[PDB]
């Protein structure tokens, strides 16, 4: 394919020329290659399995870790290229099959990253010494505050929860309401708080949480955000 | 006894085949329950239903459509046993593995699975004709998999 | 569309949280959305450390009198072994199943140990999440 | 935006009495936004005549058809055509009453009754989208569909079949209504329809928005009549620019801008309701009549004839009488097409038209017309006239003007195209 | 094969092109007329899926006619007689399994396997019923 | 790997790993074996058309 | 980065995602038999015939992305 | 049976209560002796059972629900079925009576915590709640400061002054306090030092 | 032992593709009365419809999904009929309907896939993954218990026991309270009336035949 | 789970299972109308 590459350009005159240049290595030749190399994908053989090779840097072939002497194959005709592009490839093969498990699924680190991610806050006889938080109007009031070093990744905080749907829970009663005389009414459990009144409605729901867990949810919405930025 | 010669001998292999299949099915997923590596069903009827897909006809089954010992497949023993009156007598066998292979018609999937001097001189001395369907006898040839 | 956990991603969790996305979007959306927790788990990784350490291991605290008991009855068999009120083959199934019992009982005060009174321990977050060492593994070295 | 109630069509557009296609309340596209409804390239627009969607850009040709809407089938509502009844978005309740009135149906006769019982039950079932949806469906006083009409509107249909046909509709509507809303009915059905102008009215809305598709839902392949709350706004064409397709994969019913056809801003997205049905029919079932019909269908009697083959060809009609269509080769239309099926004709191997004899039975069939005409104690614009101007624009009077304007316009268009025809004969 | 193979596209495929008595009558005719190997297993399944079409497909003429040149070119006479006994009810069946004398002559390939298998309580009916 | 291609039923890399990366020459020298130990291993292929019995060139 | 989801897209479109894949790959064949410019440097015919049937799903990719 | 033209509807989680109401243009009045009980659409009727003694005379409060929320996270099929959902479950609910019957736009509305009735879905009952004023005043006290505070599982009323509140952060932290406590103690228990080892 | 079995398997089943959309079967498989009720259903299709009284629920060919299996242990719809491999009318291949679900997507299987040797697949890799509780005093304290009550016995270690086949009430008088712990029967009560017990101490216990050289 | 060891209560088991029911018991003499062969057959 180099060779046809060259050809294409016109820079060789014949087959002979093209390996001249090929022997001689120079840019022109990993230009062309780099020309080549995009959009062929090549199956990669343990644990058969296609990608998209991108010229990387070194000697040593490069996988991706959820993905991972591997050997390596071109597919050299037309509808085999387009088999091994539509068919083959990781995003078409997501789930094992023999009951439909996910294969990519976080593991080693990242899933004790994301453990610790979710671990958040220390609770009660770890937290406080004897038996007796800030306000953020929006997550990244929160994370401008964490990287400002005004809060840390484990330290509570309440945030505004103005997407007031979705409320998580443990089918848990209120673990206290407190009603003040003109009707105005807070209700707090273990995990977030609701201000609502019998006249006008309710205003928001604060829920208290981390760092850690607002990364975690903001970074999978902004994952979806990102992916379907291309739906415009 | 129960049900004479027209009848006894297919629901007796229905029998025989259906009770076969829960006690495959049971055994086998059993072990990959216990130990918790969990497969679908779906998975393992495939193979059970190759491991019970023949009965043999016996020595009272002989006739000039199947002669005794002839493995014949469940279907077509119902479907004869309901059409013709020519002595047809079968019993369910359950195939080993090893032996539902070298029984698989095409008998390139015999000869390059194992046995294969034996296989050889048996389908050329039967003249057999392997219409090429199903996989591994078509990697053989170099084909486009009729699948 | 998906629900704020405000709870600890377990693996079991994230089975279903990955397994629930590719069916709910498919492979389209979930193929990126993983990707990208991927990198949100090296960060987080990184900006924490697991390391273990020479007392990060925990050894039950009550193993040295469990093993003590377990030590005692054990001598006292073998001086009635000697006596004759003993024999060979009780001697030989308490040797081995009084030490079983203390090393079962070790594995399920293992994790209550470090759940209750070190929930940060490096070996309790590997094997309670998961990422490598199996409980038994994390047993043998700790109790 | 998931939330909220009584979003509504601004009744701004339905003020034509003192005397046009301004855009649809922009939460009425959102509703189904947030329900990943989505609307490629087209614009809900609100005109007196109620809501249509008009191309919003100019949409290239394309090689296979171009899809222009997505709806999802959980904000639809269906009903199995077929006796053994099965919701898929399986609203109903196991056991709930609903499905014993719904039984109470004729499998086939009744079909209306049924997407009516499911409607108000779609209705009364809090958050299923049609509780916001039913505020974008034509009122009482609004909707086409006769059967809200009454005896003042079907003196001025002067159509004794038609008007038999929709009496009888009514009778049975209202038996029904009757017979399965008594007050012995739980009030879980009781306040489905409290009065029978609700549920003629559900008829009423049943019949003019039932699309019906044979589909797959997953491994069923089975026949629904199904209502969908996005293309059920596409007017009707016999010419349309558009048809309804089924993906069960992700269960999404595309509306497909036709494959090798260009579309122009502005131009009304429109289907085939029903492909081959008389104006009568359209009145029957969805409540308005259109004169360029391709199928409607004249009482001749006469044994005049006309050489239909020479008649196509005057027009350059082309294609099998199943297929008539007509081509860039300027008053020939729909009507045109209608009059190829439907005069009095003869045809012969390669046999010519006797250039008199065909002018005879012209002047014949022209007078029949005109007796036909007669019949009717107004010319069409003195219609045209009753419409150009109107005392209150009661919609089913006025529909009824339509029709009858419609089918004198018709017979009209019969006697200038005998007229253009003979002259074009040379 | 050539034949079942259309046959089995048909009998596994949707209700409007589910095999009639004819399609049964031309694949059981290819099997019977096969050139190279013994074909009476086929046959005999084709006729068992056949009466398991009972429900739709019910015999003609030629499938008995068929069937009995199955079942007397090759030695299965004791279904063969039976087949015949059937065709008997339809006239010129027997015109039909003469089949103008070509393809060997399945109506003579019948009365000779029921003279020399001695069936001459058949044969005088077979003859009876020429 | 064969069974994982033809698993995916991706079986035009299938057949491109199995022939033309190295009737394909080592069944040829199959058949050439076989027809070696005094076996015709005869390969046909019938005209859908016109059911001709084309012999395969092995 | 996004070709991917197009392909899931007309992945969702066709019924069958061995026949769509056989259909890219006789448009690509008759692609590159019907016009014979090389057409085989940083754009591929595969990525051309996926482009063009987005583009007839109405969507704004050019060729090859 | 009865009709509900005139009855509010309070749904709650297991049934929904009729109450009669006398018309008034908010409709905020309760009848509080034309009580019935339905299973949540039956539209059967019995009268609930009254364990406390209950206004005969109309007068006005206002209604707030005790419900959790439940996340129902359902199995999801192929059609995009949504990979969430969370609703209300109402378990209880209290009715306020307001002081001197006062309109909600009058300038000295204010609720008598004093008078509040407790609806319970699952014991399909009525209750007064035994409320106590912690306030310095009795019956002549200033009711504007009055903070009704809610607790043991709507179970226990008690009228605090409205600067006293406890932070919604200490209240967390006090009951995750008093839980982590017992099961901290409820583990070292097994130890044999623990008889003879202080809190710390 | 993973690589034979697996190279067997597939040996056996590699004929085994979708071939056709509906065998045409009239039958299938009955199940009836819970996890494993649920994973025998999940993804097949009925053979048959089923009704809650009038009501339809569910219809001949209709997938089940999980919503339809839970109605069917809500209403106790037993004799649910599927099409299982068994049901089909072929052995040389195989039907979609028969199959059900895709092993990887939420539709149908899909024509042509090789179902066979994805089975023999599923099936041979998970090969290579193939490979009485003791009552402890909670408390530091007093045993106390009605020793009458129970069999004496000698223990599988030679310590004498008692032998209980009855509830038996121990009561542990510790330092604080006097807690209590319940004995089943058929158990082994290793302690006595009156013993000093410390806390995690074993109180109570709830083939080859090999050569012992002494 | 097991089919009785008695082949009547095993049959009882065929009917419940509807693995094999009375239905589907039919031969050619019942099913191409040989009423003839019922005197044929047991002479
Ligand atoms: C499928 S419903 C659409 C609902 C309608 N857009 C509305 O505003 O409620 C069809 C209705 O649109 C109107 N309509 C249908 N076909 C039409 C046509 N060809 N020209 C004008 N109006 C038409 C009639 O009032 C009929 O009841
Ligand atoms: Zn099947």
């Amino acid at each position: 394919f180099v060779i046809r590459g060259l050809i294409r350009q016109h820079l060789a005159s014949n087959i002979g020329v093209a390996k001249s240049q090929i022997r001689e290595k120079k840019p022109i030749v990993w230009e062309i290659l780099q020309e080549v190399m995009q959009g062929h994908p090549v199956l990669l053989n343990r644990g058969i399995q296609s990608f998209q090779p991108i010229l990387v840097e070194g000697r040593t072939i490069c996988l991706h870790p959820l993905v991972c002497q591997m050997a390596v194959h071109v597919p050299l005709s037309l509808e085999a290229q387009a088999e091994a592009r539509l068919l083959m490839f990781s995003h078409m093969n997501l789930l094992s099959p023999a009951i439909g498990d996910p294969i990519s699924v976080p593991t080693q680190d990242m899933l004790i990253g994301l453990y610790v991610l979710t671990s958040g806050t220390r609770r009660g006889i770890c937290a406080n010494r004897y038996n007796p938080e800030p306000f953020f109007c929006n997550s990244y009031d929160a994370i401008g505050a964490y990287r400002q070093k005004r809060i840390n990744l484990d330290s509570p905080l309440w945030l505004r929860w103005q997407l007031d749907q979705r409320v998580i829970a443990s089918k848990e009663v209120p673990i206290e309401v407190h009603y003040e005389s003109f009707g105005n009414y807070h209700e707090i459990y273990a995990h977030y708080l609701i201000v609502r009144s019998v006249k006008k409605e309710t205003l928001y729901i604060y829920i208290r949480t981390t760092v850690g867990h607002i990364s975690f949810y903001r970074e999978i919405e902004e994952a979806i955000q990102g992916f379907s930025q291309a739906c415009s | 006894r129960i049900l004479g010669i027209p009848w006894g001998f297919l629901i007796g292999a229905e029998l025989t085949i259906v009770q076969s299949r829960i006690s495959l099915v049971n055994k086998i997923q059993k072990v990959y329950r216990s130990q918790g590596v969990q497969i679908h069903n779906r998975h393992i009827e495939i193979i059970v239903r190759q491991i019970t897909s023949k009965v043999l006809v016996s020595e009272e089954g002989m006739s000039n459509v199947f002669l005794p010992g002839e493995l014949i497949g469940l279907l077509r023993a119902e479907r004869t046993g309901r059409a013709l009156e020519e002595a047809i007598c079968y019993r369910a066998v359950l195939l080993g593995i090893t032996r539902a292979s070298l029984n698989t018609q095409s008998f390139i999937s015999e000869a390059s699975f194992q046995e294969t001097a034996r296989v050889l001189a048996k389908a050329a001395l039967r003249g057999r004709i392997d219409w090429l369907k199903g996989l591994k006898e078509n990697v053989v040839l170099g084909g486009v998999i009729p699948a | 569309n998906l629900v704020f956990h405000n709870k600890v991603i377990d693996g079991t969790a994230i089975k279903r949280l990955i397994s629930r996305l590719i069916d709910h979007f498919g492979m389209a959306y979930t193929s990126h959305i993983l990707d990208q927790v991927k990198t949100l788990g090296f960060q987080q990784a990184t900006a924490t450390s697991i390391s273990l350490g020479i007392d990060d291991l925990l050894t039950i605290p009550s193993k040295g009198w469990l093993v003590q008991d377990a030590e005692q009855q054990s001598l006292i068999l073998e001086k009635h072994h000697h006596y004759g009120n003993v024999h060979a083959v009780e001697k030989l199934r308490q040797s081995i199943e009084i030490w079983y019992a203390t090393s079962e009982y070790l594995r399920q005060e293992m994790n209550p140990n470090f759940r209750m009174t070190d929930p940060f321990n490096p070996v309790h977050m590997m094997s309670f999440s998961g990422a490598r060492g199996n409980a038994s593994q994390v047993h043998q070295l700790v109790g | 935006a998931s939330l909220e109630t009584q979003p509504f069509p601004l009744f701004q557009s339905p003020a034509s009495e003192e005397s046009e296609l301004e855009s649809a309340d922009p939460d009425f596209y959102k509703i189904g936004y947030v329900r990943r409804v989505r609307a490629y390239g087209v614009e809900f627009k609100e005109g007196p005549d109620g809501f249509g969607i008009y191309a919003s850009k100019d949409i290239e040709p394309r090689r296979r058809a171009r899809v222009i809407m997505e709806i999802p089938h959980e904000l639809m509502i269906t009903i199995r055509q077929k006796h053994p009844w099965m919701f898929f978005p399986d609203i109903v309740p196991i056991g709930h009453p609903i499905f014993d009135i719904i039984n109470s149906t004729d499998p086939e006769r009744d079909w209306d009754l049924r997407l009516a019982c499911l409607l108000l039950f779609s209705f009364d079932r809090e958050d299923h989208f049609w509780r916001l949806y039913g505020d974008f469906l034509p009122a009482a006083d609004e909707c086409s569909s006769l059967l809200l009409a009454t005896e003042e509107d079907l003196a001025e249909l002067q159509d004794p079949q038609l008007v038999s046909t929709i009496r009888q509709q009514q009778k049975r509507v209202l038996e029904f209504w009757e017979k399965n809303w008594h007050s012995g009915v739980p009030l879980k059905i009781k306040r489905l329809a409290e009065d029978a102008e609700r549920f003629i009215w559900a008829v009423s809305i049943a019949q003019t928005r039932c699309i019906s598709m044979k589909t797959r839902i997953g491994a069923l392949v089975q026949d629904l009549n199904m209502m969908i709350p996005y293309a059920d706004m596409l007017n009707h064409s016999f010419e349309p620019n558009c048809f309804l397709h089924w993906r069960p994969k992700d269960r999404i019913l595309e509306v497909m801008s036709n494959a090798g056809q260009a579309i122009k801003k502005g131009e009304e997205m429109t289907i085939n309701y029903m492909p081959g049905q008389k104006n009568n029919m359209l009145m029957e079932r969805y409540g308005f009549s259109t004169p360029v019909n391709p199928w409607d269908a004249i009482p001749f009697s006469g044994d005049s004839r006309i050489h239909l083959n020479s008649f196509l060809s005057v027009f350059n009609i082309f294609g099998l009488p199943e297929e008539y269509y007509h081509d860039s080769e300027s008053f020939v239309d729909g009507a045109v097409i209608a009059a190829a099926r439907t005069l009095p004709t003869w045809s012969d191997i390669d046999l010519p038209p006797i250039p008199s004899a065909e002018r005879k039975a012209v002047k014949e069939l022209q007078d029949e017309c005109r007796k036909m005409l007669a019949e009717y104690p107004t010319t069409s614009e003195q219609d045209q006239k009753l419409l150009d101007s109107l005392s209150e624009a009661r919609t089913t009077f006025a529909t009824a003007v339509k029709y009858r304007m419609h089918r004198k316009m018709f017979i009209g268009k019969i006697i200038k195209a005998l007229d253009i025809y003979q002259e074009r004969l040379l | 094969e050539v034949a079942y193979a259309t046959f089995e596209n048909m009998e596994y495929g949707e209700d409007f092109m589910k095999p009639d008595t004819e399609t049964y009558n031309w694949v059981i005719q290819a099997y019977t007329r096969a050139d190279s190997y013994d074909r009476v297993q086929d046959v005999a399944e084709l006729l068992g899926m056949m009466v398991e079409d009972y429900k739709r497909v019910q015999p003609n003429v030629k499938t008995h006619a068929l069937l009995v040149e199955c079942f007397t070119k090759y030695c299965v006479v004791k279904e063969a007689i039976r087949h015949f006994r059937a065709l008997k009810n339809f006239e010129g069946g027997t015109k039909v399994l003469h089949n103008a004398g070509n393809f060997e002559d399945p109506l003579s390939l019948y009365l000779r396997a029921l003279c020399r298998e001695g069936r001459i309580v058949e044969l005088i009916d077979a003859l009876d019923a020429m | 790997e064969v069974w994982a291609l033809e698993g995916f039923g991706v079986a035009h890399i299938l057949q491109e790993m199995l022939t033309y990366k190295s009737a394909p020459e080592s069944f040829r020298l199959l058949v050439r074996e076989l027809r070696s130990l005094a076996l015709e291993l005869n390969h046909f292929l019938v005209s859908e058309k016109n059911f001709q019995i084309n012999r395969k060139e092995v | 980065k996004v070709m991917t989801m197009d392909i899931e897209r007309l992945l969702l479109s066709e019924d069958n995602r061995f026949e769509f894949v056989n259909s890219v790959a006789a448009e690509a064949t008759e692609y590159v038999e019907k016009n014979r410019d090389e057409y085989g440097g940083t754009k591929k015919a595969i990525f051309h015939v996926l482009s063009n049937r987005v583009n007839d799903l109405g969507f704004d990719r050019p060729e090859a992305y | 049976r009865i009709n509900e033209d005139e009855f509010h509807k309070i749904s709650l989680l297991d049934c929904d209560f009729f109450i009669r109401k006398p018309p008034d243009p908010d409709n905020d009045v309760y009848d509080f002796r034309e009580m019935y009980v339905t299973p949540p659409d039956t539209d059967i009727y019995s009268v609930p059972r009254v364990l406390a003694p209950m206004p005969q005379k109309y007068i006005r409060c206002a209604m707030s629900d005790y419900g959790c929320y439940d996340v129902t996270e359902p199995p999801i099929d192929a059609p995009r079925d949504p990979l969430y959902k969370s609703e209300r479950e109402i378990s209880k609910v209290f009715l306020t009576k307001h002081y001197r019957n006062r309109r909600l736009n009058d300038p000295e509305f204010v609720l008598d915590f004093e008078e509040i009735y407790v609806i319970d879905s699952k014991t399909k009952s009525i209750t007064r709640a035994r409320v106590l004023v912690t306030v310095p005043g009795g019956r002549k006290r200033d009711r504007k400061d009055d903070l009704l505070v809610i607790r043991d599982n709507g179970n226990s009323f008690k009228i605090i002054h409205v600067g006293e509140r406890d932070d919604p952060t200490t209240v967390i932290e006090r009951e995750e306090w008093t839980k982590t406590r017992e099961d901290m103690e409820k583990h070292l228990r097994k130890l044999r030092d623990f008889s003879v080892s202080n809190w710390f | 032992d993973a690589g034979y079995l697996t190279r067997r398997l597939v040996e056996v089943v590699q004929h085994i593709v979708v071939r056709r959309t509906d065998c045409g079967t009239i039958r299938g498989i009955s199940v009836s009365p819970e996890r494993i009720f649920i994973q025998t259903l999940i993804g097949r299709v009925l053979a048959d419809d089923i009704y809650i009284g009038s009501r339809c629920v569910a219809f001949r060919n209709q997938d089940l999904g999980i919503g339809l299996v839970n109605r069917f242990i809500t209403f106790g719809t037993q004799s649910i009929s599927i099409r299982t491999p068994f049901t089909c009318r072929s052995t040389s291949w195989i039907c979609r309907l028969c199959y059900g679900r895709s092993p990887t997507h939420g539709d149908l299987v899909e024509l042509g896939e090789a179902v066979g040797i994805i089975a023999g697949q599923s099936i041979g890799e998970p090969g290579t993954q193939l490979t009485a509780e003791h009552v402890r005093a909670p408390y530091n304290g007093k045993i106390k218990f009605n020793e009458d009550l129970v069999h004496p016995t000698r223990t599988r270690h030679g310590h004498p026991a008692f032998l209980c086949y009855i509830d038996l009430s121990v009561i542990i008088e510790s330092e604080d309270i006097i807690h209590s712990v319940t004995i089943p029967p058929k158990s082994f009560l290793l302690v006595q009336n009156d013993q000093y017990v410390e806390s995690e101490q074993v109180i109570a216990e709830i083939k080859e035949r090999v050569r012992k050289y002494i | 789970d097991w089919f009785p060891e008695e082949p009547f209560e095993a049959f009882k088991e065929m009917r419940e299972r509807k693995v094999f029911d009375v239905s589907d018991m039919y031969t050619i003499a019942d099913v191409w109308g040989w009423t003839w062969e019922k005197d044929f057959k047991n002479k």
